[PDB]
């Protein structure tokens, strides 16, 4: 089963799907073929939780019900400067104006 | 040139509802006229009687937005083999992203503050252009 | 595979698959690997990338289709962003 993803860092932000039954190293692969930085480099996250390289994104929550293409699930993602990892950061998206007076 | 065929052999049809819309179901008459049945909420079916060759078209009750039947614009009721009757899949299409805002804001503005919005006037008219069963027909046709 | 970036206003930078960016007839011609958007915020620019991936998935599909949301908050902004962006 297809799961659909926002794999997030910073202002960067991948959307991507894996199966339910890939790994979380799998899923580190994606990410180095797109920002050009290797799985030792990567730390995923769901919300504050480090994931294990060896667990299905289905044993992390990752659900073909959970995360659809119309609303897909948040991974973080947290690189390393040579010696040692950054604390996980997204940015948040921009926010919303008021709602006009029409649409009340 | 779009009527249902006066064939007068029965033809036992479900209309099946798997969208999230109120479905509005329109049998297009002898003379090309729409006429509106009965609503079917979302999730529900009916057993209906109809004939082979009539034409029916589905619709959401509340806002006229097309919907799909069978994966396509019109439904015709075909022979009923082993006495079974035919599965008429009313669903949503895939919608463009425009079409889906357009809904949405009609939705939450009523037609008299539509010119009030901050948007260009080409979008006015796609606004106030709603879904109508005699402009599709005419399209079709 | 093959992605590409959308820039939005606020510089966040979404990359999505160049298949489902192409469905954009505007960004097809913006690119023919980055695209900036002056005027479309990210909290638009993320739906629509949603959108793509909707959009994909359900084209030719006889499962159900569920209803792709649109918050009441964006809807006039991602109005506005679909029109110019054809999708
Ligand atoms: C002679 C002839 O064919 N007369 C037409 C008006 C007729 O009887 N029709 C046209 C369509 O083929 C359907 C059929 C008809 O009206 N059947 C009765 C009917 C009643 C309600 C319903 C519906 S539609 C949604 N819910 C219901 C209960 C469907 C069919």
């Amino acid at each position: 089963m297809d799961v659909f993803l926002m794999i997030r860092r910073h202002k960067t932000t991948i959307f991507t799907d894996a199966k339910e039954s890939s790994t979380v190293f799998e899923l580190k692969r994606i990410v180095e073929g797109i920002l050009k930085r290797p799985p030792d480099e990567q730390r995923l996250y769901k919300d504050d939780q480090l994931l294990d390289d060896g667990k299905t994104l289905g044993e992390c929550g990752f659900t073909s019900q959970t995360a659809r293409p119309q609303a897909p699930a948040t991974v973080g993602l947290a690189f390393r400067a040579d010696d040692t990892f950054e604390a996980l950061c997204i940015e948040p998206f921009s926010s919303p104006p008021e709602l006009p007076d029409v649409m009340k | 040139v779009l009527r249902s065929v006066n064939s007068r052999e029965p033809s036992q049809v479900i209309f099946c509802n798997r969208s999230p819309r109120v479905v509005l179901p329109v049998w297009l008459n002898f003379d090309g006229e729409p006429q509106p049945y009965p609503t079917l909420p979302p999730g529900t079916g009916r057993r209906i009687h109809s004939y082979r060759g009539h034409l029916w078209l589905f619709r959401d009750a509340g806002t006229h937005d097309g919907l799909l039947v069978n994966q396509t614009e019109l439904f015709v009721p075909s022979l009923n083999v082993d006495g079974q009757p035919i599965f008429a899949n009313i669903t949503l299409p895939v919608y463009t992203l425009k079409e889906r805002c357009l809904q949405v804001v009609r939705s939450l503005v009523k037609p008299e503050n539509y010119r009030r919005l901050d948007i260009v006037r080409s979008l006015y008219e796609d606004l106030e252009d709603h879904p109508n069963v005699q402009k599709d027909l005419e399209r079709l046709t | 595979m093959m992605y590409v970036k959308l820039i939005s206003s606020d510089g966040h930078e979404f990359i999505v698959k160049r298949e489902h960016a192409l469905t954009s007839g505007t960004i097809k011609a913006m690119l023919s690997n980055e695209v900036n958007f002056r005027e479309i915020p990210s909290h638009v620019l993320s739906k629509v990338c949603m959108y793509f991936t909707y959009k994909v998935r359900y084209t030719n599909s006889s499962t159900e289709i569920p209803e792709f949301p649109i918050a009441p908050e964006i809807a006039l902004e991602l109005l506005m962003a679909a029109n110019f962006l054809d999708c």
